[PDB]
């Protein structure tokens, strides 16, 4: 567990990678972003650029598809999606790496999760705030980065949470070419999959059971060639529930969905889940301070391994 | 019970704090060490004792040591710690709240009467000593109860009533703003932002505030009974709700004495003053049940540790979990910890188990390190590899070595048959006749009986890999001992019958250990005639059930008891070597039997030795999907799908697998070894007629001509236009039309082999997506090593970066 510091001035909200996974961006509550690289031979994470992007605290950051370049979005609680494009003829740690494409406005509310959509269904982007309304954003336009175009609008929450209750938005894609398009929508204590109907509009697909609390991070697992698409989640209980969720009126195909495993190690708020490349590895953090690595032997029920303790 | 936190009095790293007992008696000067978090750091200096009933207090930060003590009797007490003066109002009353400012200035919050102020304020430089009774510089709110007061700056005082909120100024006569509200107990102003504060009711209801909102009004934040009850009827109340000291935006609240929740709060602009709402909330469970008030102790790194009184008046130190708020995945297996409190990340490299050993040991990085290898590319460039550096894998890919050479020889190819990677299953059971069937079944074996199925065993033993001559063993007999695999060898000639063999072979060999099997072994030719049930025959199968060389056991089982079924049900021994003597040693009636169970317990079970009896069959398709449900190994599903999947049908999993594969390469940044995945694709989707079967990548250069305006994509060393013959658009540098190789001159553009490929390599074509301008390799990197522009006169393109 070697450390190394950031330099942030205040909290350290989302840490992402990139595709690559010799990237990493951080965001932060100090209304900063910064990029950090690898170097093959140093191997030591030595930042790249550190630049301002709101004017309020950035709580989830992502990458696109190194397809499309090199694209950063950011959501903070400014209600703004911000897009940053990286031309290498700018130096190093100056705050000119990353050019601004574009500031979606369009959020009446501040926003909490923002995920791209996987290249083959282009350069799509998702959005998810404090209003309950799930926002997809398309950047239809080939000879510009510039103009993102809203695409559809939904309504995960009737009405916006309250002022002084707290709340919790994930999202999580379905990397998956083979499947229609789907997106796992975390509302407060519900969580919705979603799919993209024959008439071009996003429907109610399949709605994950349980989660008597709030639901801190979905995380689809990877279609390594499976059979079945794996969910994993984190709650405000100390339930990491994994769905085994099998596809077989204006849908392409149902699907369903089974509650594989559910255990209560964390005795705690499952803050964040997250997958392996291959969907082999299942990694929680609650609040007794333990990272939890998880793994199936030798049938598909979920076990525990090396706990990591911080 | 108060805990006051204090700075400004220590020059060191010590943080003095004020403790007032739960009988409001008694006050103790502390001095808490951050960075220690024992409970001998909160070190006692001095208690001074004599209070009758401790209301409020307050410190001053310019001199160290002045405290002032307010009581409920009416006596405010200013003493030091680090002279002692008792002073009252004019009229004796309860002291609700008290105040002294940085400059010397000092408030007093009192109880209600008419004839009286109940916000005093004075300097005690200019109190005359021989009098109990205060001399006011300001006085306000007559008439009135001022239960809490604050001083924001040198000269204005943030008061509050029982039913009003004030801002007063000393320099003006009047007030700056007058609120009307209930929540008016505890002003708490926030350290990092002195335009929000913090007050709470009588029912229990919380309210963070903004200044400039109530002087232009709404609470900037409110919670319903959140913070204890009973302020109006109550005088002593623990203060269970503290801003936090170590970082802006969060504030932390007691529950019931056994939690502390520390609410982080977000801000927006509706675009100066933000508006809040609640983000997160994160619950610490107390060390001590019945807590009934806290305080902050801030540490180095943006730690916390919190100090507690208990109800007992026992101080103790707590401190705060550094809990993770994401563990981030990769896809080299490495593990990023990001921390709730401080701004340092963790990194668990590749480099209840151990966190290294399980991400070394995943298969993530295996196949990682497999394709950094070249997994997959040549069937025995793996089995070299394997054998250089999980068994299941080597015999998997010998196997398909072996049929990637009868395939590549010829043996399947010719005739009006396919048999490609035909596993023994499909050769066994039969499936446009009968007898066309049997006929080019015999022709392959007419290429290179006492049984009614004699050629399909054959054909079994010719995909096998077991249609060895006698010669042919005695050279695999000396290629496995020439390995130092002896037990390897013994095995083999005892599954050919060869036991005297075995004997001679386990002879003379380098352990003492073989020599002593040896002569076991050796102790049955003589034995075979005897009907048996001797000792001997129970120490050899007691040997058989004790060893752990799977190769000697199998000689020990089989040379008593001699039946060929002890040997060809284990799963310690390969498939093909199972097989070797099922088809060789064993009769049709059972053969049959065997094969099923067999390909019965593969295809669900998923090994990938099952390809011996499946071949790469839609069966095999099976086997393979059965293997990637079971360990997540689509790298050696690809692999082995590629060589039949296109070329003999088309299914929807193995172009699942090719895509997964080549997308967890593009992520490895081996495009090389994705490239070289691609065109082993595109070769063996080669058919028997030829016509290829792969989805090659399509085309992206559709030239249109210059003389005809046509596309030329509708001549190994010159291309043309198809419709016209007109060459191709010349280069911008040397005015040569492109397409075109062996030009008159050498482009040596900006080890022998590798410079002659250099050279034939700079005269290609190259042109730029943004001005659509030709150039030569060579040309190009030779003219954008001194220039930036277009060489085109006319054209201002920087195609260079
Ligand atoms: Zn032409
Ligand atoms: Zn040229
Ligand atoms: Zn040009
Ligand atoms: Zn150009």
């Amino acid at each position: 567990m070697q450390p190394f510091d950031s330099g942030h001035d205040d909290l350290v909200h989302d840490v992402v990678y990139d595709f690559y996974g010799r990237h990493v961006a951080t965001c932060s509550s100090d209304q900063h972003i910064k990029v950090f690289k690898l170097d093959k031979d140093t191997s030591n994470w030595e930042l790249s650029d550190s630049w301002r992007a709101h004017d309020s605290s950035i709580v989830a950051i992502d990458w696109a598809s190194p397809e499309y370049g090199r694209i950063i979005a950011s959501a903070s609680y400014d209600k703004t999606v911000k897009l940053w494009e990286e031309d290498p003829d700018q130096e190093e740690c100056s705050g000119r790496r990353w050019n601004k494409l574009c500031t979606l406005n369009d959020s009446k509310g501040s926003l909490y999760s923002v995920k791209f959509a996987p290249a083959h269904l282009g350069l799509k982007l998702a959005c998810l705030g404090n209003d309950g309304i799930l926002r997809l954003y398309d950047a239809l336009e080939p000879s510009d980065l510039r103009s993102w175009t809203l695409t559809s609008e939904m309504k995960v929450l009737s009405i916006p949470p309250a002022n002084h209750l707290q709340s919790d938005f994930c999202l999580s894609w379905c990397p998956s070419r083979f499947s229609p398009e789907k997106l796992a929508v975390s509302a407060l204590e519900q969580a919705i999959i979603y799919q993209r109907g024959k008439d071009g509009k996003l429907h109610v697909a399949a709605k994950l059971p349980g989660h008597k609390s709030l639901i801190r991070s979905i995380s689809w697992a990877p279609s390594i060639g499976r059979w079945y698409q794996l969910i994993a989640t984190g709650c405000k209980d100390g339930r990491i529930r994994i769905f085994k969720i099998t596809e077989k009126a204006e849908l392409q195909s149902n699907l369903q969905v089974e509650l594989l495993s559910e255990h209560d190690d964390h005795n705690g708020e499952v803050w964040s889940v997250s997958w392996n490349l291959t969907g082999t590895i299942l990694s929680s953090a609650g609040d007794d301070g333990k990272v939890r690595l998880w793994k199936a032997t030798y049938s598909n029920e979920f076990k525990c391994m090396s706990v990591i303790t911080a | 019970g108060l805990i006051k936190k204090v700075t400004h009095w220590s020059y060191d790293n010590l943080i003095d704090y004020l403790s007032v007992n739960p009988t409001r008696d008694e006050v103790t000067h502390y001095k808490v060490d951050p960075e220690n978090e024992s409970d001998e750091s909160i070190i006692k200096l001095h208690t001074v004792k004599d209070f009758g009933s401790i209301t409020c207090l307050d410190y001053s930060e310019s001199e160290i040591g002045m405290i002032g003590v307010g009581e409920k009797n009416g006596y405010l007490r200013i003493f030091n710690i680090s002279y002692d003066i008792r002073v009252r109002a004019k009229k004796q009353r309860c002291i609700n709240s008290l105040g002294i400012n940085t400059n010397g200035l000092i408030a007093m919050g009192l109880d209600r009467n008419k004839h009286d102020s109940s916000l005093q304020i004075w300097d005690m430089n200019y109190h005359d000593d021989s009098h109990e009774t205060i001399n006011p510089m300001f006085s306000y709110c007559t008439n009135e109860s001022i239960v809490s007061l604050k001083f924001l700056n040198d000269t204005s005082v943030l008061a509050a009533s029982t039913k009003f909120l004030k801002e007063i100024d000393v320099r003006s006569p009047n007030p700056i703003y007058q609120h009307p509200t209930r929540l008016t107990y505890d002003i708490k102003l926030n350290p990092f932002n002195d335009w929000q504060f913090s007050t709470y009711g009588d029912d229990g209801t919380l309210a963070i505030w903004d200044r400039r909102k109530l002087s232009d009004a709404s609470p900037l934040l409110t919670f319903e009974k959140l913070v204890g009850s009973g302020a109006a009827s109550r005088k002593y109340m623990n203060s269970c709700f503290r801003w936090s000291c170590v970082r802006n935006n969060e504030f932390a609240t007691l529950h019931r004495g056994d939690t502390i929740k520390r609410w982080r709060l977000g801000y927006y602009c509706d675009s100066n003053i933000e508006n809040l709402f609640v983000s997160s909330v994160h619950d610490t469970n107390t060390m001590y049940d019945r807590v009934a008030t806290f305080d902050y102790i801030p540490r180095s790194n943006n730690g916390t540790s919190l100090i507690c009184m208990r109800q007992s008046g026992t101080i103790y130190r707590m401190p705060i979990s550094e809990v993770c708020s994401k563990a981030i995945l990769n896809n080299r297996n490495s593990l990023l910890l990001s921390n709730f409190e401080n701004t340092e990340i963790d990194e668990i490299r590749v480099n209840f188990w151990k966190p290294e050993k399980l991400l070394e040991k995943d298969i993530s990085v295996i196949m990682r390190t497999r394709a950094s290898l070249g997994y997959g590319l040549d069937p025995m460039n793996t089995v070299e590899m394997i054998d250089s550096s999980n068994a299941y894998i080597r015999n998997t890919w010998r196997w398909i070595a072996i049929a990637k050479a009868s395939v590549d020889d010829g043996t399947m190819v010719s005739g009006d048959l396919d048999l490609g990677y035909e596993g023994v299953i499909g050769i066994w059971n039969g499936i446009l006749s009968d007898k066309q069937l049997n006929k080019e079944m015999e022709k392959i074996i007419k290429l290179r009986a006492g049984s009614p199925k004699y050629v399909q065993r054959r054909l079994c033993l010719i995909i096998s890999g077991w249609d060895l001559s006698r010669s042919d063993y005695e050279d695999k007999y000396n290629i496995i001992m020439k390995n130092g695999h002896y037990e390897k060898a013994a095995a083999w000639a005892v599954f050919f019958g060869d036991i005297p063999k075995a004997v001679e072979i386990l002879g003379s060999a380098k352990k003492e250990r073989l020599r002593l099997i040896a002569t076991a072994i050796a102790g049955y030719l003589a034995y075979k005639d005897l009907p048996g049930n001797n000792a001997w025959r129970q120490q050899c199968r007691k040997m058989s059930s004790e060893l752990d060389d799977p190769y000697l056991r199998v000689i020990f089982a089989f040379i008593a008891d001699n039946d060929w079924w002890d040997i060809l049900y284990e799963p310690a021994i390969s498939l093909r070597e199972r097989l070797g003597v099922a088809l060789r040693f064993l009769n049709d009636t059972d053969l049959t039997t065997f094969l099923d169970r067999t390909s019965s317990t593969v295809i669900e079970n998923g090994e990938l030795e099952g390809l011996i009896l499946t071949g790469i069959t839609p069966n095999g398709i099976d086997l393979l999907q059965s293997y990637v449900n079971k360990t997540s190994d689509v790298q050696s599903a690809a692999l082995i799908s590629i060589f039949g999947s296109p070329r003999y049908f088309r299914d929807q999993r193995v172009d699942e697998w090719i895509q997964t594969y080549r997308d967890m390469l593009k992520s490895w940044e081996l495009f090389s070894m994705r490239a070289r995945f691609d065109v082993l694709r595109s070769k063996l989707s080669r058919t028997k007629t030829g016509v290829l079967t792969a989805d090659i990548k399509p085309r992206q250069i559709y030239i249109q001509c210059q003389n005809c305006k046509q596309n030329i994509n509708t001549p190994r060393h010159k291309y043309c236009c198809p419709h016209c013959g007109s060459s191709f658009p010349r280069c911008a540098i040397c005015l040569m039309p492109l397409g075109t190789s062996n030009l008159p001159f050498v482009i040596n553009g900006t080890n022998r082999e590798l410079v002659s490929r250099k050279l034939k390599l700079n005269e290609w074509f190259s042109f730029c997506l943004s001005c659509n301008h030709g150039m030569h390799a060579g040309h190009a990197e030779e003219w954008f090593d001194r220039h930036n522009v277009c060489p085109t006169p006319g054209c201002t393109c920087q195609c260079n970066k």
